[PDB]
């Protein structure tokens, strides 16, 4: 135990994560938190359409968020809250092009609704003399939900099932979420009986718990980039791009 | 992780398990199922009549939810003493630490014990709840739709006063859901309001207009548990709560 | 080998050393060292009374030196002579309060004699880049030797056999100490033969080897905090707390 | 895994490697390089003189270059273009003393021929700090080649097999050569058929592939020590020492 | 280390082999000694008489190496327009990665059809190659020594140009080394140069000064192939390239 | 930790163990116990007759300790010269690094052959030790305690000077201790004091006051061993040494 030899091909184990063609790398264990067992398939009870899941497609990791985490940020103090499935279509129409432009999100712009789990990984890039602690917490249908612009605490979202991504031990958030919602589908367009807020399972935010704490010569910014996967998806409806409106931009 | 548990650095030895009470009193109290099953107060009513009713007019109505009403204190002149003083009880106070729920309730509605006349009550899942607002008891108005009068093909029941003065319900789960939303309720989209309550209980008397008079600002308490089918799904944590010993006492 | 994950819980591994309702813990192996082999109990043969051992009290941990070692301490440095069953005493009575009032040395208010071993952990808190090494060494009867006063330096207890705390490792130094007095049992109080120099097993002493050497916004202290433990112990000869007064301050 | 404990002995392991009366070691593992298969022993045809290797004095480590090898040296850099079995004379004879003050060396001063492999440890002494990456290479006869004033690059050397030295692991670089020469022999000394360019069998040299990087106030040099053993040798023709001249400084 | 593989980030499947094109076009490519077979023109030569020569006056020499010679671009106002423009050829570029060879050449010298004299060539193992410099085709002047001559004992052989002017040889590896120099050489030792090519290839006509005029400035072109005992040992990385499309145009 | 050896950089091959010169000398001296029961000088006195001495009273005496006694190097002008020149010797050498004893003694106390009287020894093990500070040899003056004769009870023997002028003796453990202490000792326990030597022997001429001049300033020199019971306890590293040969000679 405790040999230390570093080379050149450096000292720890690399550990993968393999997609259809993403391989997205970390030295670090995640901090996996899954706030649910995994969802049936549930195509079978309200679709008589073509149904397919586009794995070869849909199942790749796709960024979706980035952001500075400086030491300027307070202690109690909102950096993304990612709504993940209108996330992963408002990042790209952030991006400044279409919904199809993306190999991931091609079936959005198809299909009428969807059923499917999601994987998110909120890997952080801090200094090891950088010390602090986010949470990433998903919330099962934030804006279904009007006193939780008071639950919106970092006392609150430690209640329920969280990752922690400390800044010393640069540290990976797995977050495995799979589908719960009223409905056992969300459109992903105007649909007859709902039109606002739609594809809205939820909310992942990331508050902080601990802010960054260094030096005055250490280094300030730290930044987090977020990737989300769609894998256990259903598609069905089959139905016009044209239909299909741009997200709401938030 | 949140349930995570590093390095427990125990100075305990072993404690005794009561089985929560099992030992000393006789009872378990693990499971939470069983003491949301203990009726808790739902809503308070005075009956005010407002114009003229008819037999199929409903006396009042209720959207029929385990998340606890819009909770009335009151008036600033006359406020409702237990939702003032007694904030929220048991069930919503369960319910507030979850997300979703699936299952029925029962509902035991007592009536004031001066009236005599026969009282329908309907059970209509059709009704959407359009927000928290008015998330509550509505004593009705004159009729404008068929909201506000008896209807045929809904579940109904009629108790009889002057036997017993006490309907006792079981208000299925009849949502086109999976579960339907338990915490406080926004209405983002338009059919998720078909989901929070199980449907809307309206309760009437079938009394005319002269036997009306006896009927106004009489009380109506109603009262609610979970009724053994109920299973709240999501793991929320709770929201800031305020502690009731330190509410400010009427000084002299 | 070699694998270095970090989390939010940290990397390493915590050992434990748990006594009667007195749990302290060490990142770091200890550096052991044990002077003589366990001692063999002997109260039969001087002793009549009711003897016990109050093991569920005594055997806890109890603190009885705390002090800076700050770069400005040279090399040949004394930091504490620790005469460690008066010390016991003595920190207490440091504390301003009497001895009944800590449950570790009640019988030593009650009881006229003492034989047992003890248990010393000299923990230091240093920091990974700090430079420095103490040494932890116990004396078997100090103040029985007049030319101790030329022993005492670093040349002289490193051939007895001591523990080395190094200041870059932040080690930790077990030390067990058995009883090897003269007598077989030390007494508490003023005894009838003698009354100088009462509970005198030994010293601990802790001198320095290496000063501590940093940059110059280096951490200049580093605090080191000695416990004790009085495992193996029996007091015989119960007798009244008023004859037992108050240990010598030094 | 993952269970840092140091203490006043250190951390890690150390390995050795133990020669005659030489042990030098290193706490890294090396990054070994072989460009050859190991070499038959070739005494048979076109030697009848007694033939021996002087195992236990010429198999013992020597070093032969040390150099600074500081940030002010650019990318593309030598650092030192050792000609092995000349450098291993033209050390000694830099030293300010003879060939056979040297127990390693003596049957250079004696014997003509020379027929061994060699073994290379190129060891650094960076900081954990510092960061920059050197490369050892062993070209076969490099002055019998006229267009090697343009290989000589990294990117050159980078093709053939080769050490990596990084200054962050401060790494070791093991570099077992065996002995491919045009003729089956090297001689010691100015031999009938050729005087010119004597005892070359190539040339280790160690280029900078990556500078020393650091902050402002980082330690800026870094010491690169070469040691050299001669394993598997066989010396033949037994000649005077007198004819043995001393070799070119260059 | 050079040939270290950390780790290996795979997003690719499995693409299917072809066996170095043994699946397509019925071959493989993957051994590349068999390549090195193939004739590359080794060198490229005018006739050029200078004084009267004898049946025995050697035409011209060269020393035979796979390094390929010295490469003759030309004059600067008649370059030999391949080695010019089609620099270094194959055998040199897979022979430019190599640091030793041992093993044989074979040759195919293709004599002008105009002349018809007989043709004698000589294998002269004994002759050093003193340096990169003079490593090319020798027209030879006046004889001073025995390298301007035929001899006796070397290995030699004649064709008859009315027959066929192509004669085709197998130099065979008559060294006293391991294996020779493979790069471009600088001789630094005296015995070294012992030890780059094979030998010395003499070729030259048995015309008189009669027939010698029809023998003036014609071409005679070599080629070289490496003879199935060549092993290139010790690998040595390729040196800087120049790449050809980017030599320029002959602008009109 | 001490003897702690963490990574062995071994230079060495085998060396032949001689069995601490059994191979060579025929014995071992590994075992220092056996090192340490060859005779040492223990002190050296001349008898001084102070008073007028009856036949009980004791011509000298000294406390029996293998931790050697408070050296006498005697007088600034007259210095005895082992002590001076050859400071401390072999067993206190030894004892300067352990801390207990617990043991028995030798003596072999060597008289004057110019007297001939009757010489008895008392061991007294009642005798506490007050002190480094006279815990030496005592030249006895005259009596006011029981110190100062011939005693009862106590343990003794009678030397006849005219058959052998040399009494060896045994003087066992009698302690009420584990062991005794072994260094030098500044009683700081008024019992601790029993637990330094064995006891104090104490040896007296039988002769009158007529005889007692031939005794006055004839030597007596007393040696000690450790007697095969004894066993030094807790080892205790040494203390400063000075090295003898950097002691001054005595310039002329």
């Amino acid at each position: 135990m405790d040999n230390p030899n570093p080379g050149p091909d450096g000292e720890g184990e690399v550990e993968l994560e393999k997609d259809s063609n993403v391989v997205l790398t970390t030295q670090r264990d995640p901090s996996t938190s899954i706030p649910a067992p995994v969802s049936v398939k549930w195509s079978r009870w309200t679709s008589n359409d073509v149904v397919d899941d586009y794995a070869t497609i849909t199942s790749r990791w796709y960024q979706i968020a980035e952001f500075v985490w400086s030491k300027d940020d307070p202690f109690d103090k909102e950096l993304a809250r990612l709504i993940l499935p209108r996330a992963l279509l408002s990042s790209i129409e952030a991006n400044s092009d279409a919904i199809c432009d993306v190999p991931n999100t091609i079936p959005f712009k198809v299909h009428a609704y969807w059923r499917g789990d999601m994987e998110v990984r909120v890997q952080i890039n801090s200094n090891k003399f950088q010390v602090g602690q986010l949470q990433a917490t998903w919330y099962y249908s934030d804006h279904e939900n009007l006193n939780i612009s008071s639950k919106r605490s970092v006392y609150g979202f430690s209640q329920m099932d969280h990752a922690l991504i400390s800044a010393s031990a640069s540290n990976e958030a797995k977050l495995v979420i799979p589908f719960k919602h009223v409905y056992p589908f969300l459109p992903t367009r105007i649909v007859p009986d709902w039109t606002t807020g739609i594809l809205d399972m939820g909310a992942l935010n990331i508050r902080v718990i601990a802010p960054l704490r260094m030096s005055a010569t250490g280094p300030t910014t730290c930044n987090v980039v977020v990737f989300i996967k769609l894998n256990n998806s259903e598609f069905t409806g089959t139905s016009s791009g044209k239909f299909y409106a741009s997200q709401i931009r938030a | 992780e949140e349930s995570r548990n590093t390095t427990v650095l125990d100075t305990t030895t072993t404690l005794q398990s009561s089985g929560f009470g099992r030992a000393f009193f006789g009872e378990a109290f693990n499971d939470l199922k069983t003491l949301m099953r203990r009726y808790q107060l739902y809503g308070q009513l005075l009956l005010s009549v407002t114009t003229d009713k008819d037999i199929d007019h409903c006396m009042f109505t209720f959207p029929c939810l385990p998340q606890g009403l819009a909770l009335d204190i009151g008036s600033a002149g006359s406020p409702h003493e237990i939702f003032n003083r007694c904030r929220d009880g048991i069930i919503p106070l369960i319910a507030s630490g979850y997300r979703f729920y699936r299952g029925d309730l029962r509902y035991k509605i007592v009536f004031p014990s001066n009236v005599n006349s026969n009282i329908w009550v309907q059970h209509r899942p059709d009704r959407r709840l359009e927000g928290w607002s008015a998330a509550k008891i509505v004593n009705c108005d004159a009729v404008s739709t068929g909201q506000g009068v008896y209807n045929h093909g809904y579940a109904s029941h009629i108790q009889i006063t002057r036997v017993n003065n006490v309907i006792e319900l079981e208000v299925p789960f009849y949502n086109a859901t999976c579960y339907n939303y338990l915490q406080a309720f926004n209405a983002s989209s338009a059919a998720s309001s078909y989901a929070v309550s199980l449907g809307e209980i309206s309760v009437g008397f079938q009394a005319t207009s002269d036997d009306i008079a006896s009927i106004v600002n009489k009380p109506v308490t109603i009262y609610y548990s979970i009724g053994d089918g109920m299973q709240f799904s999501q793991w929320v944590g709770y929201q800031p709560m305020m502690i009731l010993d330190q509410l400010p006492a009427p000084v002299v």
